[PDB]
RNA sequence: UGCGUAAUAGUAGCAUGAUUUAGUACGAGAGGAACUGUCAUGCCGGAUCACUGGUCUGUAGGUUUAUUUGACAAAAUAGUGACCUGCCGCUACCAUCCGUUGGAUAAUGGCUGAACGCCUCUAAGUCAGAAUCCAUUCUAGAAAC
RNA sequence: GACGGUGGCCAUGGAAGUCGGUAUCCGCUAAGGAGUGUGUAACAACUCACCUGCCAAAUGGACUAGCCCUGAAAAUGGAUGA
């Protein structure tokens, strides 16, 4: 799932953790973190998590948050890699600190997206786009 | 128009008798898109096209190719066009592919519609269902033919090929007419001709010049095979097109000068002009010359699409030029092959010019069609109608103007209410309440809004862009907002959204009345008024309030402050409605009660009652999920009431947890319904549905039971009934080959009962339950019965004066006229086939007079036996011959049941009961201050003598009485001789020459037989007649479908039940009669087990008492 | 026992195995295409050297993509292209067992060359007279003659030929101690239209521009560098000694189990890294630049925007190991064998292809200028930091 | 002693997604494709270091502790005193660039066509045709020239 | 060429040789089953059984056993000893 990327996939994977790292919500919605259980798309190999998407859907869960959004497995988007990439322009974004938000299976964002979106995630993912003032 | 307003429309809209109903309509919602197009770009209210397609529709090619894609939304489309007003307004109906109640529901919301008949398929379910309700009235309908720029485009034909097409659709449309009315005259009228203009000073004449011919209607004022003064039409949209006989006329107009009547005439069927300078010569209309369509017109269109082909820019233009209109702005503007295309059909596409005038000429007033639909569907009933004498108070004088009073009282009609927890529009807040706001908002809110909504969108968070001109500029709705509000209007606030919280009073429905105001009162009717009941489905007419004749009396306003179909949504401006319109109740009102029409007045003859059953009684008994959500489901249905006619909420015969419903898929629509769109809980489905009729073949033998039919001594009538159960449980003391009494006592308490047949008209409107609950209890307290007594006579022949048995009736004389009282248990529900056969004035306290039932009759006394009695063989008509289930298609008999018996036979049972009561033996006369015998006669008027000398307290406690009744019974059906009688419904199926096999093979492998077919008159459709089972005649019409392509119609009428071959039995609940053992196969169908989880059925009885009662779990049996 | 995972790919190609130490330590030639075009001006391989690499930006040609045209920067590798001389001709012959080298045929034009296949004749290791010229160099005037005679052969013989072409270094700063020869290929026309070619070559000195255009997929052929004995952690992709409670250093753990009883050939083992040749395919190049010497030394991108202010491409200053630009130069799509003392044997593609964004003319930007902490972005930093002071920064060191 | 040849051996790229096709074919409907093209990714393989990130005996500079050299200063010891920067260098799908095309077949589909007047992909004969086969390209270079 | 009594009787608007079932008989002919299939809503049409024209002398089945093939897949490369 979901999928729909994009055209192309806005070029190469980039994380700030993969599986078992915490990220922000960023969501109206009452969860309050986001833990990674795991990616989609990752295939993957011999002994290597499924590693973070740059904007990409992930198995995710509400670990501390509402406890109806609590426990149940969650398909996520990543916005923003505290760990850093380079991008097709020659720039380095980089963040203060990971995040994402909970989102449908059809990719779309539940409220309203919280902070700054990196663009190739917006670019990713229509409703995210939509769904924010800040698009950086 | 690009510019209208709702301030020049609600002026106009007061006035009537020159506004014309319009509607949109199809058979599955094929050609939604074509019809919907074209209007959208001539209304004003939405700004064209160009900031059109909003408040919900949902265009697609695929609907064209063919698609359902069906959908429930409403478009506010007025016209305030020259000086007049045109109240069409985009109805989409959903409907329902297969015939139902659901498709007479939803398609019954249009007046003065224009159908899609038709798509590339006929004589199907989903042609007659919907459409079957508005070809049945007559109301004008025009003949809208499908898309003709797909033999253009698409397939890529010459326009020759349209006349063909035009044919095949009046060919289709042959068979649909054949099924109602009549079609041995109309297939001449379906075919392509033009018989005037043969004579000279015509040919040369009329063809040069103007003068005039007719346009005007001949025979049927339906849409079969007319041409509705110029309103026919090949509706297309593959860039917008707006279209059809009236375009093409005015082209050929243009050209010389000819009058468009004559035109239309002459394109209808096939003309042929010689085109030498518009002159015609005799002997090209014997042979022939080239139709006109190929000559000029379509010819002109085919040839711009080559152009656009093979890409042109001036030859499109010149193309354009010769089509006799004008060439437009972007012709060296853009490149524009089909943009040029787009652009001259956005200038051409408004037909509020030419197909007004049409609808005018079509149709007067919409106060003439009113007088001519009301005998059509249910207003009094399917019996009776209000054009008829029956129910007559005020309603002709009324509907021939239309709506019940021109100051609005309001009414109601169901069409599927819309989905609540999800739109909840219409609320108590300023700006709904303020009529104007909201009016301004609407026209304001399609393109001018729009651009202010998009900049308060992405510029109030701030920074967008990083080092942009997004966040230098700071757009206030200027120069970059402009652009995107022309191809599709961005966040332009289409159906006015939810401001203010959620408070649902959504209803779509339909209702006429006159001119409604804001503040306008309405008395309210209750959950169950019984007043109105009354008026319903009889010739009753009277206006009185509540004195205590409904069951809640009330004295209570509710206002209406609002008409509204939720075209505009909220609480509207254009509510100043004519006598006559498409929008439903408005205000605070979602009530289209079955028993609650909600009006100005406080009780009144309902102008219609809900939808009627295409096939009769389609029911499944479920139960819900989770301890605090039961009731949830109770609640919903009460919604479901709204939306649906049929569900049992009101009126306890099966009990509140029971569908009912008409349709293959209907039922399970209405259990995805309660899970979704009403209440929000989740609830156990059950599939298997319709529990069958089980009818006892036979009497039986020569054992305690000497009035009988001789013998039944088979081997197996389809599975066995004598080796698969019974002869051991109390068949070791007596009864060899099997067992029709009891010995739990050893004859201190015993009886012999006996199952015939009955005839099966009798058994079919005993079925049907004319009877009462009051009719077979208690007339002592209540009213003593008179109509009542003779009918059930009528019905099942036995009575007080028979002293021969049921035998002597059943065989010799039927529907005799006497008073049958004194009746215990008449039947399972106590309005059934069963009855308890009196052939006894007394025999030893025992076997007369009823609980209270009296026909004013006495040998000695009314008291004798009743409260064992009643209660007893009540159980006895519940368990049938394997088991649970009504004894139905049956007349029971009670040979004898005698208390105080004072013989006895020696055996260990008899000991063991002696043992327990300590009784030398049975009695009621004498007493030893010991055991119990509960009778009549205590509870009437205490002591009994003349019948008996002392009153019955003694003999077997009530109890064990009570259980032995319902055993011995239980024993005789089970070694009686029976068969499935199958529940049927007759296949009425219109079907054509070449799937007649098809059908027979369906019926073949889906049990039943082709009793005979009848052959319409003059055509070559048929109707076959021949039976087929309840439950697979579900998913019938799909299944149909599948096999061919739908060109067999199916429609399931009920024609009683039948015996036909099937295993009738399900292993016996009693662990010694399953040591018979009965098999895995033949004694538990598939078919028949409707009992586990299809039986939890009561409003009025469904009562299995566990047998057999004797003091405690250690002394019941202990030397037995 | 099954494996137990897939993936174990032999980490490693199998694909070069042997892994030694490469020979030649100029891109080692064997594989050219076939053709008899009536153009035979192209002679399949040139040979620069490597000096750096430097980033650039430039707006690409590819629609279809998320945007068709949009700045991007990419890497870009510049090499020092000086001048081809051809010292003789080589013929060859068609045979079984391959071909031949009957014998060479040289003509002059220069004898540089000939003091680098030397310097190493008879006892103690070396001396600097000649006792051989007993597979070498030929006469001059009694030579043309030999050349006459034998170019008739060779005409005649069908089998193809090479030209014994030669960069020049010592024109650089390098010095190189090493003869630095090379065979290109000579294709397209007749064969004695060929050997008429070359010989008309040898009267003079080719460069870049008529071999390659600004717009042409090179098959890039040098040495990769060589890291010295090292260990299978590091030579392979091979995951590492499991734990820190493990006991190694330096191992794969399994090496080719008791299975066929003695260990299999191929199986991950640590020796010494990758010095080899390889062939990089299909570097599209940029520009073919214009040489510096004697004016054309203050440009290297003409006008402003698009090719910017002028200047020199090259990375300033002596380096304290390495080489710095002075002649004209192939700006190759990012990436070569090895480092910057190395010979970068070009030939063009053996399939020469249309694709798609193989061909796809392009121009360029901003092009960069190395090393951060001591200097910034050449002229205009130049000039704003000496602004700044003169005791401060500059922004030229030695 | 040059510059070559190439027997022999090994051999590598594999796969997905989106998009076009197309809401077209197909289909009663609900749903719903492909050949080709286009842009990216996963893993893998070979390089590299223009960029960024990583590291530090560059003990290159600063900040600071304790100590010692009378103070200032400049140095030491603290087995690299600690800390912040940090070059060259090495390196990270923690960065970047690169990984082709011919014949031969398999299954299989045919063609003519007998045995066997017909008929048949077959027996004679032969057409197309896999990630296959073998070459091309690529690594090494024989007591081989 | 492959007909008639004939839509034989049943079931069945209809199913006529052929949804399906039964009895399955005779006339005329060289020749034709109340019919092998295809097909038809079903009839028909075609095809078969059945008969003749031409070509012109061999043909048809059913088994039997010799070799060959199918069956017949496992693990370092590979063994009629080569």
């Amino acid at each position: 799932m979901s999928k729909a990327q994009a055209v192309g996939s806005n070029y190469r994977v980039s994380l700030g953790l993969p599986v078992g790292a915490v990220m922000n919500s960023a969501d109206n919605s009452g969860a309050k973190n986001l833990y990674v259980i795991a990616v989609k798309g990752i295939k993957g190999r011999l002994n290597r998590l499924p590693s973070a998407g740059v904007g990409d859907m992930v198995m995710a869960t509400v670990k501390k948050g509402k406890p109806e959004l609590r426990k149940k497995v969650c398909t996520g988007l990543v916005v923003r890699q505290r760990k850093h990439w380079k991008r097709k322009d020659g720039v380095y974004i980089y963040f203060e600190d990971n995040a994402g938000v909970m989102c449908n299976p059809k990719g779309e964002v539940k409220g309203n997206i919280l902070g700054p979106v990196a663009k190739e995630c917006s670019d990713l993912w229509p409703k995210v786009a939509t769904n924010a003032g800040t698009i950086v | 128009m690009v510019l209208n307003s709702l301030d020049k429309m609600i002026q106009l809209q007061k006035n009537t008798a020159n506004i014309r109903n319009i509607c949109v309509l199809a058979h599955v919602d094929h050609g939604k898109t074509t019809l919907a197009d074209c209007l959208i770009s001539s209304n004003g209210i939405i700004s064209s096209r160009l900031a059109g397609k909003l408040r919900y529709m949902d265009s697609r090619e695929d609907e064209q190719i063919r698609g359902i894609t069906m959908k429930s939304s409403a478009i506010s489309l007025h016209y305030a066009t020259g000086n007049e007003e045109y109240l069409i307004n985009l109805i989409d109906s959903p409907g329902h592919v297969d015939f139902s109640s659901e498709v007479s529901t939803a398609v019954r919301i249009c007046d003065g519609c224009i159908i899609v008949v038709d798509a590339v398929e006929g004589v199907c379910p989903q042609t007659q269902a919907v459409l079957r309700q508005a070809w049945l009235e007559n109301i004008r309908p025009v003949l809208v033919i499908n898309k003709i720029d797909r033999l253009i485009v698409e397939l890529k034909f010459t326009p020759q090929e349209a006349y063909s097409h035009l044919k095949n659709i009046l060919e289709q449309i042959n068979a649909l007419t054949g099924t109602l009315f009549t079609s041995k005259v109309l297939e001449e009228r379906a075919e392509r001709e033009t018989e005037s203009q043969v004579n000279p000073n015509s040919e040369q004449g009329e063809q040069v010049y103007d003068w005039s011919t007719g346009l005007e209607d001949t025979d049927d004022s339906h849409l079969y095979f007319s041409p509705e003064q110029g309103n026919v039409v090949f509706t297309s949209a593959i860039d917008g097109w707006g279209f059809g006989i009236e375009h093409f006329a005015r082209i050929y107009s243009q050209k010389i000068g000819i009058k468009k009547e004559v035109l239309m005439k002459t394109l209808w069927g096939d003309y042929y002009i010689n085109m030498k300078a518009k002159k015609i010569m005799k002997g090209d209309q014997a042979k022939g010359k080239k139709p006109l369509f190929v000559q000029l017109i379509l010819e002109n269109i085919w040839s711009l699409y080559d152009a656009v082909l093979k890409k042109d820019k001036d030859k499109i233009d010149k193309i354009v030029t010769s089509l006799g209109l004008k060439i437009g702005a972007r012709e060296a503007r853009h490149s524009d092959p089909k943009v040029q295309i787009n652009a001259i059909c956005s200038q051409w596409l408004p037909i509020s010019h030419a197909v007004l005038a049409m609808v005018c000429q079509k149709l007067p007033s919409p106060l003439d069609i009113t007088a001519e639909r009301v005998e059509r569907l249910m207003c009094t009933g399917s019996q009776t109608f209000d054009s008829f004498p029956p129910e007559t108070q005020a309603l002709k004088a009324a509907f021939m103007k239309c709506g019940s009073e021109d100051t609005a009282p309001v009414i109601i009609f169901v069409s599927k209410m819309f989905a609540v927890d999800a739109k909840a529009l219409p609320q108590n807040k300023p700006r709904p309440l303020t009529q104007e706001e909201i009016a301004q908002r609407r026209e304001r809110a399609r393109q001018r809004h729009a651009e202010k909504l998009a900049a308060a969108q992405g510029q109030a968070p701030l920074e967008p862009t990083q080092d942009g001109s997004a966040i230098e500029t700071c757009p206030k709705g200027e120069e970059p907002r402009g652009d995107e509000q022309q191809v599709e209007s961005m966040t332009p606030k289409p159906v006015l959204q939810e401001e203010n919280n959620q408070e649902s009073f959504i209803a779509f429905a339909r209702v006429f009345s006159g001119v409604a105001r804001r503040g306008k009162k309405i008395f309210v009717l209750g959950p169950k008024y019984s007043p109105l009941e009354f008026l319903r489905r009889v010739p009753l007419g009277f206006s009185a309030p509540p004195d205590g004749l409904p069951q809640v009396p009330h004295m209570a306003y509710c206002a209406l402050e609002n008409l509204y179909l939720l075209m505009g949504r909220e609480l509207e401006y254009l509510e100043e409605v004519p006598p006559g319109n498409v929008l439903g109740i408005g205000g605070l009102q979602d009530f289209v009660l079955k028993s609650a029409t909600l009006c100005s007045l406080p009780s009144c003859p309902p102008f219609i009652p809900l939808n009627f059953e295409a096939t009769p009684i389609v029911r499944v008994a479920v139960e819900p999920k989770h301890p605090s959500e039961m009731p949830q489901l109770v609640k919903g249905m009460k919604l479901l009431n709204q939306a649906d006619p049929c569900v049992q909420i009101l009126i306890q015969e099966t009990g509140e947890h029971v569908l009912v419903t008409a349709g293959e898929v209907h039922l399970q629509r209405c259990l995805d319904d309660l899970k979704e769109r009403f209440a929000k809980i989740h609830i156990s489905v059950s599939e298997p549905i319709i529990p069958f009729r089980e009818t006892i073949t036979k009497p039986p033998k020569v054992d305690m039971v000497n009035e009988e039919i001789g013998k039944q001594q088979k081997v197996a009538v389809i599975h066995q009934m004598k080796e698969d159960q019974s002869k051991i449980p109390e068949g070791i003391q007596v009864d060899s080959d099997g067992l029709i009494t009891i010995t739990t006592p050893n004859k201190l308490a015993t009886l012999s009962v006996r199952a015939m047949p009955l005839p099966e008209e009798v058994t079919q409107i005993l079925e049907e339950n004319s009877d009462l609950i009051r009719s077979m209890e208690q007339l002592t307290s209540s009213l003593n019965e008179g109509e009542n007594t003779h009918m059930i006579h009528q019905k099942t022949q036995e009575k007080i004066w028979e002293f021969k048995g049921k035998l002597e009736q059943h065989l010799t004389g039927r529907r005799w006229r006497n008073i049958v009282d004194q009746i215990w248990s008449f039947g399972p529900r106590k309005c059934g086939p069963n009855i308890l056969v009196n052939k006894s004035e007394d025999f030893q306290n025992s076997v007369w007079t009823g609980p209270a039932d009296k026909a004013s009759k006495e040998a000695s006394r009314y008291r004798d036996l009743g409260n064992s009695i009643v209660s007893g063989f009540q159980l006895a008509t519940l368990s049938g011959p394997m088991c649970e289930e009504p004894l139905m298609g049956v007349c029971f008999v009670l040979e004898k049941w005698d208390l105080s018996k004072f013989e006895e036979q020696g055996a260990s049972d008899l000991a063991k009961e002696g043992q327990e009561e300590n009784e030398t033996c049975s009695g009621g006369n004498e007493n030893q201050e010991l055991q119990d015998g509960c009778s009549e006669a205590f509870e009437k008027r205490t002591s009994q003598k003349g019948e008996s000398p002392l009153t019955d307290c003694y003999g077997p406690f009530s109890g064990q009485l009570i259980a032995t009744m319902k055993e011995a019974c239980r024993y005789a059906l089970q070694v009686k001789p029976q068969r499935l009688m199958a529940a049927m419904y007759t296949c009425d199926i219109m079907a054509t020459g070449d799937v007649l096999g098809r059908v027979y093979a369906v019926l073949s492998k889906r049990e039943g037989r082709v009793l005979q077919e009848e052959m319409k008159e003059g055509t070559d459709m048929f109707i076959i007649k021949a039976v087929l089972p309840v439950a697979e005649s579900f998913g019938f019409a799909d299944e149909i479908r599948k096999r061919t392509s739908g060109l067999a119609s199916p429609q399931l009428v009920f024609s009683h039940w039948e015996i036909i071959p099937s295993d009738p039995f399900w292993v016996p609940t009693t662990e010694e009669e399953y040591l018979h053992f009965g098999e895995k196969a033949d004694s538990e169908n598939q078919a028949r087990k409707y009992m586990n989880a299809v039986r939890k059925r009561k409003g009025l009885y469904v009562e299995e008492k566990i047998v057999e009662h004797a003091e405690k779990q250690r002394t019941l049996s202990k030397n037995k | 026992m099954s494996h137990r995972k897939f993936e174990a790919p032999r980490h490693g190609n199998l694909g070069f195995r042997p892994r030694k130490r490469a020979a030649r330590h100029q891109g080692k030639v064997k594989s050219f295409p076939k053709d008899d075009r009536t153009q035979k001006v192209h002679l399949t391989a040139f040979m620069g050297y490597k000096a750096g690499m430097t980033h650039v930006v430039r707006d690409l040609e590819k629609p279809g993509s998320k945007m068709h045209k949009k700045e991007i920067v990419e890497a870009v590798t510049i090499i020092e292209c000086p001048p081809m001389y051809i010292v003789g001709l080589v013929g060859y012959v068609e045979t079984a067992q391959g071909l031949k080298t009957y014998k060479t045929v040289w003509a002059q034009h220069l004898s540089d060359n000939f003091r680098r296949r030397l310097y190493k004749n008879w006892y103690k290791s070396k001396s600097k007279k000649a006792f051989t010229k007993y597979v070498k160099q030929y006469e001059t005037e009694e030579g043309k003659k030999s050349i006459e005679a034998s170019l008739q052969a060779i005409k005649k013989r069908c089998s193809v030929v090479r030209v014994i072409a030669h960069t020049q270094v010592h024109k650089l700063k390098l010095t190189q101690k090493k003869a630095h020869v090379l065979e290109i290929q000579v294709n397209g026309g007749s064969i004695v239209e060929k050997v008429n070619f070359a010989v008309a070559n040898f009267e003079k000195t080719v460069n870049v521009t008529g071999v390659f255009a600004e717009n042409e997929l090179i098959d890039v052929i040098g040495v990769t560098k060589g890291k010295g004995f090292n260990g299978v952690i590091k030579r392979w992709g091979v995951r590492k000694l499991p734990r820190k409670t493990h006991k190694g250093l330096r191992k794969v753990a399994c090496i080719g189990a008791w299975h066929p009883s003695r260990v299999s050939t191929t199986v991950p083992r640590a020796g010494q890294l990758g010095y080899h040749h390889r062939v990089e395919r299909n570097k599209k190049i940029y520009r073919i630049g214009q040489a510096q010497p004697e004016d054309g030394k203050q440009i290297s991108t003409g006008k402003t925007e698009f090719d910017l202010t002028e200047k020199t491409i090259n990375p300033m200053g002596g380096f304290a190991h390495y080489g710095m630009v002075k002649h004209e130069f192939l700006m190759l799509k990012g990436c070569v064998a090895g480092p910057r003392k190395r010979a970068l044997t070009l030939r063009k593609s053996i399939t020469t292809q249309t694709g798609r964004a193989a061909l796809e003319k392009i121009t360029l930007k901003f092009i960069d200028t190395s090393s951060k902490f001591g200097h910034g972005l050449h002229q205009t930093a130049e000039d704003k930091t000496k602004y700044f002071g003169v005791k401060k920064s500059r922004s030229t060191k030695a």
